[PDB]
């Protein structure tokens, strides 16, 4: 059975985008330093102009989640009056299930991503065929996209600041796998596991 | 690279020596070279860098003296003593090094 | 002193700058930009992958429309200004203004920030009337970086001469057609003009498709940046304006000294520190044009 | 070696100590209480490395545990305590105020590193006056002259690098001088 604990960004003068990015960073770190990927991440509240003031971690295993929220970052921010932590609350039956899927489409929709796509096609052209001309490919005159937050991230193996984005959408209230990617994302390559508010 | 320094050197004389030694034919082309370098690194004070040896000191930069000192410090860091030899203004009138007021600074005053 | 009606017409007439993309086959296609909107409009323009070099072309035409005022309520100030122009031309000459206006054409100032991170960019122009080969400047970044560098060109004296004749003789006219070649890095940012209203560019349809553009007025500002020449020394980035009316060196406080300037230009050798610079500013404002009614 | 500070405060000998004037010695210990035991003496032993290391740990704590954002940070969030504190000391003489001398050395030598995070910190008009020894009316005068370029009486419109360079250009004094600390 799912269990969750929540934390609220107490200061009013703060970028909750940056705070959520740091939270996802420590979450990913724990998901590697340890092999488990049980715990997902959910935002109880979401606004079209900014991510919510609270972030709630949802996991099928209680012990793993509690051990995760004992990480050094959380402890050293707790006594600084910048974080407020809830111990644990069982998932209510009245909660709703939505998925915070990460969107890889924007990384290709952007201009440098389009250039990367064309370069990848050029490299994959080693599969024998007539040499294509880049002049044929062109960018769309107009592009319309739904609301997203694009929290932000920095790679550790190499100094590349790739920015991750998540789009919220409702899904079927049942999925028993309880698996996620390196970060809680509800867009795991295997399946799009929902998370509760 | 840094030429041989000494305290008596003024800002203009140091730039003369550096331009002569670094390989550029003559000054009035080194200051230009500097302006372009500053443009390359995208320093916001690249517009106000003087082209002539006259008024190179930050005390003759009108309102754009902070930009000139920023450019000087950035050039020094990217290391010789560019500052100190400079002639500045104070809220108290003219300060250079640690005294308020191959050529020497005493010649100028 | 200012008559109720006094208007001048611009002598320098820049045109729009149209960007072209050159492919390795040397075929040229108009540059295009993407527009992104959220459900606020943000516009992105980058060099497509595989493009050889960006090409920008525009035409600037000089004319002798500063000889006499376009409109003039009173006849006295009309002949005053005409005599002032004649005396300045005869005593100081158009060489300084011509060189300052021509350097911005040749050094790529009109490209604004598009030349920031380009490896090398060339400026080649075909003047009119002309009797030989096109004037060509190669690798402005390293070769042509000073007045001496420009003057050491093969035919720098010839091109600057036709501007002097165009400014001096009535009906005289010189037309240039500039063509820049920018070897920008792969997928480098191109910054065109943004329309008055977020980031949204100015666009004109070329070959059936929209293209980013640099406004004609915006290019004129870069060509006329010789001091930007104006009634007051207005600075765009830092809000404060130099040549304030209190400083006594604006256009009007200088224009109203026309009789004194006429006396000075004809009596003895003018000082190169104060009077010559004031004359340069006055004629630079006259070339720009405008209305000096009140 | 805790008893050595009694000789140090008297104002003679004390080889492992910089033998500052007794007033500045007192001010130094005044700083030290906040940040009276034997830890005092060996802090000034291997002093440059020690001071740079404590600055490292404080800056790293404030950056890693930053709450506002990676950019757009404020001086108090990143360096406020150590800076705003040590600044207002007796006389403010750079040479005699060894702590402020070394702090300014470190700050200037690490300006524009990484993405210029220390050279783009947003600062309000009040701390600018504190670190420039200037009047509010004079600050209004310079911002009217556009010597200061905003990006209000109390607003975060200035930048640390710009303010520092303005100090280096226009607010050097006979005793608040850069050459006394380089």
């Amino acid at each position: 059975k799912w269990y969750y604990k929540t934390i609220t960004f107490l200061p009013e003068l703060c970028n909750n985008e940056s705070l959520a990015a740091k939270c996802l960073r420590v979450l990913h770190g724990f998901n590697y330093q340890y092999e488990t990927r049980n715990i997902g991440v959910s935002f109880p509240l979401w606004c079209d102009a900014t991510v919510g003031k609270k972030i709630s971690f949802v996991s099928k295993n209680k012990i793993e989640l509690d051990l995760l929220l004992k990480q050094h970052y959380f402890v050293q921010m707790e006594q600084l009056q910048y974080f407020h932590i809830s111990n644990t609350v069982l998932v209510p039956e009245d909660c709703t299930y939505v998925s915070f899927r990460r969107c890889q489409s924007i990384d290709k929709l952007t201009a440098a991503g389009l250039a990367r796509k064309i370069r990848r096609l050029e490299k994959r052209a080693l599969s024998r065929g007539e040499q294509f001309d880049p002049s044929s490919f062109a960018q769309k005159e107009h592009t319309a996209i739904a609301h997203y937050h694009s929290l932000g991230e920095s790679s550790k193996q190499t100094n590349r600041n790739f920015r991750l984005n998540i789009r919220m959408l409702s899904e079927q209230p049942r999925e028993g796998n309880s698996i996620f990617s390196s970060y809680g994302l509800s867009n795991s390559e295997n399946s799009f596991q929902p998370v509760p508010l | 690279q840094r030429p041989k320094p000494y305290s008596d050197e003024s800002l203009e004389s140091f730039f003369i020596r550096v331009a002569n030694k670094n390989g550029y034919g003559d000054v009035h082309r080194f200051l230009e070279a500097t302006k372009r370098f500053l443009q390359d690194i995208d320093h916001n004070g690249y517009q106000t860098f003087p082209t002539d040896i006259t008024r190179i000191n930050p005390y003759s930069a009108k309102n754009s003296s902070s930009a000139r000192t920023a450019s000087f410090l950035k050039l020094a860091q990217l290391p010789p003593e560019l500052l100190g030899l400079a002639i500045n203004r104070t809220n108290m009138a003219v300060v250079r090094g640690a005294e308020v007021f191959l050529r020497e600074n005493g010649y100028a005053s | 002193k200012l008559p109720t009606n006094l208007a001048y017409e611009r002598s320098i007439d820049p045109s729009d700058v149209c960007f072209f993309v050159v492919w390795p086959d040397d075929r040229k296609t108009p540059l295009t930009y993407n527009s992104r909107t959220l459900l606020h409009q943000v516009d992105f323009c980058h060099v497509p992958y595989g493009a050889s070099h960006i090409e920008c072309s525009f035409s600037v035409s000089f004319s002798s429309e500063l000889r006499q005022p376009y409109k003039c309520n009173s006849s006295k100030v009309k002949q005053t200004l005409v005599q002032l122009v004649e005396l300045y031309e005869t005593k100081i000459g158009w060489t300084e203004l011509a060189t300052r206006y021509l350097m911005n054409i040749c050094n790529g100032k009109w490209l604004w920030k598009n030349t920031r991170k380009a490896y090398c960019w060339n400026i080649v122009l075909t003047p009119w009337p002309w009797n030989g080969e096109k004037v060509g400047f190669e690798d402005i970044r390293t070769n042509y970086t000073s007045r001496q560098d420009f003057k050491n060109n093969k035919n720098w004296s010839a091109i600057v001469e036709m501007i002097k004749t165009a400014f001096s003789s009535t009906d005289g006219l010189a037309i240039f057609e500039v063509r820049a070649t920018l070897h920008l890095p792969t997928n480098a940012m191109v910054r065109p003009s943004q329309v008055f209203t977020s980031r949204v560019f100015q666009s004109t349809t070329i070959d059936g498709e929209r293209s980013p553009i640099l406004g004609a007025f915006k290019t004129g500002a870069a060509i006329a940046t010789i001091d930007r020449v104006g009634r007051f020394g207005v600075h765009r980035e830092d809000v404060t304006c130099y040549r304030h009316p209190s400083t006594g060196k604006d256009f009007f406080s200088i224009l109203q000294q026309a009789e004194h300037y006429i006396e000075v230009l004809s009596a003895n050798k003018t000082p190169a520190q104060e009077t010559i610079n004031d004359m340069h500013f006055l004629m630079a404002n006259l070339i720009k044009g405008g209305m000096f009614q009140h | 070696a805790a008893c050595t500070v009694s000789n140090w405060l008297a104002g003679h000998e004390s080889k492992p100590l910089p033998n500052l004037p007794k007033s500045y010695r007192w001010g130094l210990v005044h700083w030290w209480m906040g940040i009276d035991h034997f830890s005092f003496v060996q802090f000034f032993s291997n002093w440059p490395r020690s001071f740079h290391s404590i600055i490292e740990d404080e800056v790293e704590f404030n950056l890693e545990h930053a709450v506002v954002s990676t950019s757009e940070l404020r001086l108090k969030d990143l360096l406020g305590r150590l800076f705003f504190g040590s600044i207002r000391l007796p006389e403010r003489n750079l040479q005699h105020n060894i702590i402020l001398g070394e702090l300014l050395c470190y700050l200037e030598n690490r300006l524009w590193q990484d993405k210029g995070l220390i050279a783009n910190l947003k600062m309000n008009a009040l701390e600018a006056t504190v670190m420039l020894n200037c009047s509010l009316d004079q600050i209004a005068s310079m911002v009217e002259q556009r010597i200061l370029k905003p990006n209000d009486v109390t607003d975060y419109l200035f930048h640390f690098g710009d303010i520092f360079c303005l100090w280096l250009a226009e607010f050097q004094s006979d005793e608040f001088n850069r050459s006394f600390y380089v």
